[PDB]
């Protein structure tokens, strides 16, 4: 699980 | 409906924390065939992430018990977990078709400026990397085929037309990272990707004010995150 | 399906976070027509609060911003936020009716012990609480009297075969004067019960385990807490 | 918004 782009 | 009263719903849905009528509400609105504004954009985009989310976080509690029963937990498994893993899966393929139908049918080649174009793209690389992580067989390959050309895509002009600070572009090579580490199994794209992603915008952060240098280091710290992880 | 395979979807679901599934699955389990466990109890009430408690919050949200528009908000208001809030109070009346369907068709009567018949019976008053929450008119009326009848049942049940740090009967009582103050419009009688609840079961306090104890001040700390806003 | 009985 890495990490993605966040989302706002 | 009227587009206006659709966002309308929509800005309201996102108050009331009703993710799938937002989603509904902002797909009417796509549906006009104007083009979003970046509020609207966000709008859109926050509705079918916290969709897609939640049946990606299923799906992986799911997959997990279903391969840890597969491992000869024998007499302790009928075919529930996996009639209901495929649920799950199928629900989770049909909303992501959905976003690329939005996609394709109408923001990418609607929209009228390089930022928006990038987003979308980045979208639907996005949207075909959460259906390449439950996909199989021949379905897998034309979808990971199809990831890495939008995300190639996007990428390109992000380089031509978009600081190396900008969020946007920052936060479309960390997913493209992410699509080279787990989905291509392609970790040397990756790491290579997220570090040259990092020392160029690092490159810029001393001319960018207090609010700039929020945004972009949210994003590169997850760069960094990752290379933590994946190396 | 057989009772075994959807308890089993409905643990599967709770793990993944899947309330509205989990509720589905613990309906078509309760309409077998046994008894349901302790552990099988909770998985029921954990799906259906999780489900209305997010049309409650979604309803508070749309409620309070059609207020604040009734309030001269004038032009700043067509009809989205009313049929949205009408809309969201449809899906929560269902789903109240739903429980208490399950709950007056089985769970009650065939309920064999007298602690899961209060657990029942404060289920009824709490569905029936939120119902209460959104009615108007003749439905309003008859709505709190079958709340205040179920409370009233479960409460004396309680008092006879519960003792007072019980977590079910400090639960029950809690709920009851919740009712007494924000749907009754009766405050003596909320501070009242809430008060006295937690008096009678102070009392009892020094006697119990490390593990009763938490169990117990969990619910007690709630009474205290709601004494400071009522008072 | 008072405190009602917490769902575990
Ligand atoms: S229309 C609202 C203003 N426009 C914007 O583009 C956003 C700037 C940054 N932002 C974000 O939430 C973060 C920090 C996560 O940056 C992003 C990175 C990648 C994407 Cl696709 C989106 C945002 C808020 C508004
Ligand atoms: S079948 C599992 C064991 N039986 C029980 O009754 C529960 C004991 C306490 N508990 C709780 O979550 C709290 C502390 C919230 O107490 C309750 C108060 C009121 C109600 Cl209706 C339910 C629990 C866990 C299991």
């Amino acid at each position: 699980r890495s990490y993605s782009s966040p989302d706002i | 409906m009227e587009r206006a009263s659709l966002i309308q719903k929509a800005k309201l849905a996102e108050q009331a924390e009703r993710y799938e009528d937002m989603a509904a509400f902002m797909k009417g609105a796509v549906e006009k065939g104007e083009e979003l504004s970046c509020e609207e954009r966000n709008l859109l985009s926050v509705a079918y992430k916290n969709v897609v989310g939640g049946q990606r976080a299923a799906w992986r509690v799911l997959s997990s018990i279903e391969q840890k029963s597969n491992e000869e937990g024998s007499e302790e498994k009928g075919p529930e977990v996996r009639e209901y893993r495929e649920k799950v899966e199928t629900e989770l393929q049909g909303v992501c078709d959905t976003v690329l139908g939005l996609l394709d049918s109408h923001l990418i080649k609607e929209a009228g400026d390089a930022e928006s174009r990038v987003f979308y793209l980045k979208m639907k690389g996005d949207y075909y990397r959460y259906l390449a992580e439950v996909a199989t067989g021949d379905d897998k390959k034309r979808i990971i085929d199809s990831a890495r050309s939008a995300y190639q895509e996007a990428m390109d002009i992000s380089k031509k037309e978009m600081p190396p600070t900008n969020p946007i572009r920052l936060g479309l090579a960390l997913n493209f990272s992410v699509f080279h580490y787990e989905i291509a199994n392609s970790p040397e794209e990756a790491i290579s990707l997220a570090k040259t992603t990092f020392d160029e915008a690092m490159a810029d952060l001393h001319t960018l004010s207090e609010d700039s240098y929020k945004d972009s280091t949210l994003i590169m710290q997850l760069l960094r995150d990752n290379l933590t992880l994946w190396t």
